[PDB]
């Protein structure tokens, strides 16, 4: 990620939080300190430029500055003191000094602005004390074009000042002259200006109920009128909007036209409860209201609570975007329009940085990037021109936080990581983990173990580690200012002026040829092994090879083709051929969502963007070959790793193969919360300077290195395994290419089965199975091979199911649904959902989505409970599965709980059982059969009549001695009645269209099987004529003709044979009739 | 409606078009009246299927026996989504469409096997073997596919015999 | 799934005599990917099988086509494997009695390396392309008699410019 470097220009004076100002375009910053009363003017990095006191003439009255304002385009400050004297601080311009024209780099500009600030001047406006009448200047303000000034005092005096720029014979001076002397009703607090789209017109707010504007007509007139006290007024010049948040926190947005009159557009009551308010007693003052312009059209305010309240003036919508934690008291707020970033300061000592997504829901557009715990209460927050953020801490304390990326390096032996402004943790693979503190802040890190050079802007100090004693001591410094420096075993290579100087540890010069302005000043350099890359300030690329004696430039200087797109970082591979390039966008050093790869052999520049992945990168790294290991493979040299984070942020590490054809993505790798970042790459491991899982991220000493394995480098039993590792890297490359036919041969040399598993995963992702069968069967996963063979044999037409089976056999389970999700295979994913133990997911999935297999889910859960020996849930789910006809009696009979079943058929939780059990018709039928075969005929009859099973009842009644013939006849005729009813209903329903359509459909009612026994009774009583009618009524055509034989009848025989509609029944009765 | 009943029975197509206009603008009863006046049985069946009434659909089916499929198929899927899967299977058996009949019979035979309803599984498999010879009229299978389904027919007959025999033994 | 096809065959000797050749062919396929198919001939010769005798119904009819397809694939594999052994003359009868364009194209590539240029020349003109056949003719074979018959069917004058030097 990234962090702030904190520079505190030391002074024991009491800073006023209300009097820190920043030039809006020039990178400067002015502060007012009390005891002693003075003004420190510093640059944008907190480095002191000058200190200002009262101009001479004071008889010991060192007056107290009360207001400071900047010129909107010049390096000019004006200071209103406590006595009304209006001083003006002016630095001479660089072009006025008539020095050389090479002053175009940032460091030279910083040095010349430092010396010019030391050569600045202070002037006094004539009669300014009288115009304010010895009153302290409580406010001042320049116009938008910055030639009109307005000064307001505590005596309500408001004075307009005309700016006169007097070009002197050798310099330029400035004067401020009074124009008007008007009076307000109260001491005016905030003065705003309005542009016409020059025009002189200033709004004034004294913190009361009404705001008073003044224009060239010398008239002080109100614009908006409110009945409650106002505190802060937000003005938007582009839309001229005037937003006022009342002391009671009520929204009042006024559109303001040319008439300088505010018209309210949105004003809705906000209910902020007054139940035990948190009155600020620690400070002894009213809580400061805070609102600023978050985005064009959107205004944010924090109410001092744990919440942040955003308001969209375009749609009138007010919502809340919360901080990542509760318990954060917001004190001051600021926003950088250049990056679309809000800075949230908390009393607890936190700065939260919110980034525009374009820099779903509208509130998701903002998101917090970094949380920086300063550990001190912040008073005021002021941004600068470049984005550096100044804070007022503890009243008398001031800090300047400048946002940088964390410097880190990995030579091959030890990794160096920056953790603070000046704390650096150096950690080897031998456990040599130690922390070092520098005099100044860390700006550049380079390592060639045990030599390690840190650059602090003004100079580089290279430290030597004696690991035998583990002692580190400064030796000598190289006073240079370039960001380009890199240490090596041969020596240190840096930039002095235009020269790129190569020296030894004792600074013995090695290569020295003077460069020109056309070649320019190198800004970026990278050293690894015996190769170096230099990128100048003009996009020029110089590859080079470092040797024992010289710096052989591998070819000439080259340009590259991409507001403007600059270059901030470059890393060359171990072949010294491909260079990875980090680009930025715009002069604001905005990060870029794409990364670049330059191949010198084909001299191409390919690229890959991360905005497609909604990601922003931070660093890129090649595979560093191990020290004293020159047998590393060629492809192993070309793998590139990039650290990315999405827009506690997510972390990802993405791998690429820098082929000639472009960048081919290999794999992503999310990082955990303790895994802070990536410091190095050394195959097969990402080397991360993380913290312990249970450790303290706040601790600076808990930065331990972790060698996270590459995802396609699993099962590495041997760290000296060379051929297997090289062939695995070749296989990974071929998998990224994809055409797995020779990726099959990439792993034959490997006998590590983890490579076979990775190849099988690739076979799943591709869709090739004949390779995958061998991939399974060479690991002897006979379960998965058996499953694949069965899937091929039973589902030969479908290949997606075989792919899903293979994926399941490879211990990846989320893919089965994704394979044939909507094209429907709900049964198989139901089985998979059960097989993961997620019954409570499978049943709720199938209830809404797959209605055909609720019963198998219930039956499987019942078997699961029965194998758990919980007969309660097992019995209730065998009931829920509609299988209680055979399985609930099974459980009761095999648990020997038959007494309870008899009790149920003829305790709070027993209510649930007895609610359902006694009336289950299948249970009644089963108990009837049970008692019937238990030689209890009468209980069987009772339970059959309770279960209305007509057939069994008729069988029993015709079987009893004596046969209860009349009740059997009654029930048989009742069922014949119902069958006749159904046949007549369907026939009369069909006869409507049969009125016109003559159909000889000789349909018959459904025969009643229960009649059979009745005919049997007459068959046992000689009433065969009666039996024949019931046999035909039963559909017993064979028994019908069996009866019909003894009548010496043949017509009934023939027609019953016809009605049988089965070939045998006429096939034999033919020659039965012939005899 | 007034202009609809102004029209005679000769201009059938115009009344069908204005009944379509009724149907697009959810004038369901007017569409019913117009389709009735032009005795457009297919549109009556379609609008009743979309509506939900089935008795009227079958009354229309009685006059025209040759319009069976377009009534049974939505009837079959309605029975299927009303969890009456045996009835839906019978309806699919009536109205050809062997793909959905195949799938539903697979699910039902599997449910009978896993829930140990061995008589039900035997019935499902013995009729599933008979269904394995059912193809859509648009597709004429090769002899290879005919053999690949004859083998499954014989296998399912064997499974049906085994399950039907095993039901009584398991019960005992 | 053990790929011990040797013991698979060993138990298939007494368990399933009919399953014996099929596994065999699969064995040879794996050898195809490793170049050790010098032993991948005897199982192809053992892949023969007597015709199914029975009633003339579909059941005895459909299987014939599948078993014949298996025989054709086995003979294709045998012809492919016999090239590097040095038995081109035996394989030529099977190759020239075949019809598949791709199989003959794959067989024609490897005949030049064994310096058996006559069979390579016979296969190149029937491989479906004549331009590459004449290119191999003028660079390696140097047989102008066969190229004379292909002269009206080639428009490549750069081939002719080297062809006509010794013609």
């Amino acid at each position: 990620m990234s962090l702030f470097v904190v520079n505190a220009p030391g002074h024991e004076g009491q800073l006023k939080e209300q009097l820190i100002v920043a030039h809006k375009r020039r990178p400067l910053l002015a502060t007012a300190w009390v005891n002693p009363p003075s003004v420190l003017i510093t640059n944008s990095e907190g480095e002191v430029l000058t200190q200002v006191a009262d101009p001479p003439g004071s008889t010991g009255r060192t007056h107290q500055p009360t207001a400071l304002t900047w010129h909107p385009n010049e390096e000019l400050l004006v200071i209103g003191w406590s006595n009304g004297e209006m001083s003006l601080w002016s630095m001479p311009s660089v072009s006025s000094l008539a020095l050389g024209e090479d002053y175009t780099t940032a460091a030279a500009r910083s040095a010349v602005q430092l010396i010019a600030a030391k050569a600045a001047t202070q002037s006094s406006a004539e009669g300014a004390t009288r115009e304010h009448a010895s009153g302290a200047v409580v406010a001042s303000e320049w116009s938008t074009r910055g030639l009109y000034l307005v000064s307001a005092s505590q005596q309500r005096h408001v004075v307009m000042w005309m700016l006169e720029k007097i070009p002197a014979e050798t310099s330029v001076t400035f004067k401020l002259k009074p124009l008007w002397s008007v009076q307000s009703r109260e001491p005016v607090a905030r003065i705003i200006h309005v542009p016409s789209k020059d025009d002189i017109s200033f709004l004034l707010a004294d913190g009361g109920t009404s705001v008073t504007a003044i224009n060239e007509d010398q008239q002080l007139f109100p614009c908006v009128t409110q009945q409650e006290q106002i505190a802060s007024v937000l003005y938007d010049a582009a839309t001229r909007t005037l937003v006022t948040l009342t002391t009671t926190s009520m929204i009042e947005v006024y559109a303001v036209g040319e008439d300088i009159k505010g018209t309210s557009t949105l004003r809705r009551k906000l209910s902020a409860p007054a139940t035990t308010p948190t009155v600020s007693t620690t400070t002894g003052e009213r809580i400061a209201m805070s609102m600023v312009w978050a985005s064009p059209g959107v205004v944010a305010f924090g109410s001092g609570d744990d919440r942040l309240r955003i308001l969209d003036l375009s749609s009138g919508s007010l919502d809340v975007l919360l901080l990542p934690q509760p318990d954060l008291h917001v004190s001051s707020l600021a926003t950088f329009a250049a990056k679309g970033t809000m800075i949230v300061g908390t009393v607890e000592g936190f700065l939260v940085v919110f980034q525009h997504h374009a820099a779903a829901t509208e509130a998701s557009q903002w998101e917090a990037m970094t949380v920086h715990q300063v550990g001190k209460c912040v008073d005021r927050v002021v941004l600068t021109a470049l984005g550096d953020v100044a804070l007022c801490c503890g009243g008398s304390e001031l800090q300047v936080l400048h946002e940088i990326i964390r410097k880190r390096a990995w030579d091959g032996v030890a990794a160096a990581t920056q953790i603070s402004s000046d704390m650096v943790v150096i950690e080897s693979i031998t456990g040599c983990q130690c922390l070092l503190q520098n005099k100044g802040n860390v700006h550049g890190v380079s390592i060639a173990f045990p030599n390690i050079a840190l650059w602090n802007g003004s100079q580089i100090d290279f430290y030597m580690i004696d690991e035998a004693t583990s002692e580190i001591t400064f030796i000598n410094f190289v006073l240079t200012t370039s960001p380009a420096f890199a240490i090596h075993r041969e020596g240190l290579i840096y930039v002095k002026g235009n020269r790129i100087v190569f020296e030894t540890m004792q600074l013995a010069p090695i290569a020295q040829m003077t460069f020109t302005e056309s070649e320019g000043v190198p800004v970026i350099m990278d050293i690894m092994n015996d190769y170096l890359v230099v990128v100048s300030s003009k996009n020029y690329l110089r590859l080079a090879r470092i040797s024992t004696r010289d710096l052989q430039q591998l070819g000439p200087a080259r340009p590259l083709t991409f507001l403007e797109v600059s270059v901030s970082g470059a890393r060359v591979n171990a072949q010294g051929r491909r260079v990875a390039l980090m680009s930025t966008l715009g002069p604001l050093a905005l990060p870029d969502t794409r990364i670049w790869v330059y191949d010198s052999d084909t001299d191409k520049m390919s690229f890959f963007d991360f905005g497609s992945r909604n990601e922003i990168p931070n660093s890129v790294y090649w595979n560093t070959p191990e020290p004293n290991t020159t047998t590393v493979g060629e492809f192993e040299y070309i793998l590139l790793a990039c650290e990315t984070y999405q827009i506690q942020r997510p972390h990802n590490i993405v791998t690429f193969f820098a082929t000639h054809d472009g960048l081919v993505l290999q794999n992503f790798a999310p990082l955990r919360r303790y895994q802070i970042c990536l410091v190095g790459l050394t195959i097969p491991d990402f080397l991360l300077a993380s913290v312990k899982i249970n450790g303290d991220p706040n601790n600076a000493e808990d930065y331990v290195i972790e060698q996270k394995r590459l995802r396609d480098f699993e099962g590495l039993k041997s760290d000296k395994d060379v051929a297997v590792r090289e062939a695995l890297m070749k296989f990974s490359y071929y998998a990224t290419i994809g055409n797995m036919d020779e990726a099959y041969r990439c792993v034959k040399s490997i006998k590590n089965p983890a490579a076979w598993q990775g190849l099988a995963r690739l076979c799943v992702t591709s869709g090739r199975l004949d390779v995958a069968a061998v991939c399974l069967a060479t690991m002897e996963d006979c379960v998965a091979a058996r499953a694949l063979r069965e899937a091929k044999e039973d589902y030969p037409d479908d290949q997606d199911v075989q792919l899903a089976t293979l994926a399941l056999g490879l211990s990846m389970t989320e893919e089965a649904v994704e394979l044939l999700r909507k094209s429907k295979r709900y049964d198989l994913l139901t089985d998979v959902y059960m097989a993961c133990g997620k019954f409570e997911h499978a049943q709720r999935h199938s209830e809404r989505f797959d209605r055909a297999r609720i019963r198998p889910v219930a039956y499987k859960y019942a078997q699961f409970m029965e194998s758990l020996q919980n007969m309660d849930a097992a019995i209730m789910w065998y009931y829920n599965a509609k299988c209680a006809s055979t399985d609930v009696p099974r459980i009761f009979f095999q648990t020997n709980r038959m007494h309870e079943l008899r009790q149920l058929m003829m305790g709070e939780q027993q209510s649930t059982f007895a609610t359902i059990f006694p009336q289950n018709r299948e249970l009644l039928l089963w108990w009837a059969q049970h008692s019937e075969r238990r030689h209890n005929v009468q209980e069987a009859l009772r339970f059959y009549n309770a279960g209305e099973d007509v057939y069994n009842i008729v069988r029993i009644l015709c079987s009893l001695t004596p046969p209860k013939l009349d009740s059997a006849l009654q029930l048989v005729n009742k069922e014949m009645d119902k069958a006749k009813m159904r046949f007549q209903q369907q026939q009369a329903f069909a006869a409507t269209a049969s009125a016109r359509f003559g159909d000889d459909d000789h349909g018959e009612p459904d025969p009643v099987g229960s009649a059979y026994f009745v005919a049997q009774l007459y068959e046992r009583q000689g009433d065969d004529q009666l039996a024949l009618q019931y046999y035909q009524a039963a559909g017993a055509y064979r028994s019908g003709v069996r009866v019909a034989w003894k009548m010496e009848q043949y017509g009934v025989v023939a027609n019953l044979a016809m009605k049988s509609s089965d070939e045998r029944l006429m096939l034999e009765t033919a020659m039965a009739l012939e005899k | 409606m007034k202009m609809c009943r102004s029209l005679p029975t000769s201009e059938v197509t115009l009344i069908t078009e204005c009944a379509n206009f009724f149907r697009k603008h959810n004038a369901i009863p007017f569409a019913i009246e117009a389709y009735e006046k032009v005795q457009d049985h297919q549109a009556l069946i379609g609008i009743y299927v979309a509506k939900g009434d089935w008795r009227n659909a079958f009354t229309i089916l009685e006059k025209t026996p040759t319009l069976a499929r377009e009534v049974y198929v939505p009837w079959a899927t309605w029975l299927a989504d009303n969890d009456k899967f045996d009835e839906a299977l019978e309806a699919f058996r009536a109205a050809k469409w062997p793909k959905e009949a195949m799938r539903l019979m697979e699910t039902l035979a599997t449910n009978s096997v896993t829930c140990r309803k061995f008589r039900d599984a035997a019935f499902y498999y013995i009729h599933l073997a008979e269904e394995y010879g059912r193809f859509e009229e648009t597709e004429k299978p090769t002899d290879v596919e005919k053999a690949a389904r004859i083998r499954r027919s014989k296998e399912c007959v064997r499974r049906a015999d085994i399950y039907y025999a095993f039901s009584g033994v398991y019960a005992h | 799934d053990m790929m011990q096809w040797e013991r698979a065959l060993t138990l298939a000797e007494q368990l399933a005599p009919e399953e014996v050749p099929i596994i065999s062919r699969d064995y040879a396929q794996h050898l195809e990917y490793r170049g050790v198919y010098a032993k991948a001939l005897e199982m192809y010769q053992k892949g023969l099988r007597q015709l199914p005798t029975g009633h003339a119904s579909t059941e005895l009819s459909v299987t014939v086509q599948e078993v014949e397809r298996h025989n054709e694939q086995c003979r294709q594999g045998a012809a492919r494997s016999q090239i590097r052994i040095g038995n081109i003359a035996d394989a030529m009868k099977t190759v020239k009695e075949s019809s598949e364009v791709s199989f003959v194209k794959e067989c024609a590539k490897l005949c030049e390396e064994n310096q058996k240029h006559e069979e390579a020349a016979q296969l190149y003109e029937k491989a479906g392309d004549i331009e590459r056949a004449a290119t191999i003719y003028i660079e390696r074979c140097k047989n102008l008699k066969a190229a004379e018959r292909l002269l009206p069917f080639i428009k490549s004058r750069n081939i002719i410019g080297i062809y006509a030097r010794g013609k």
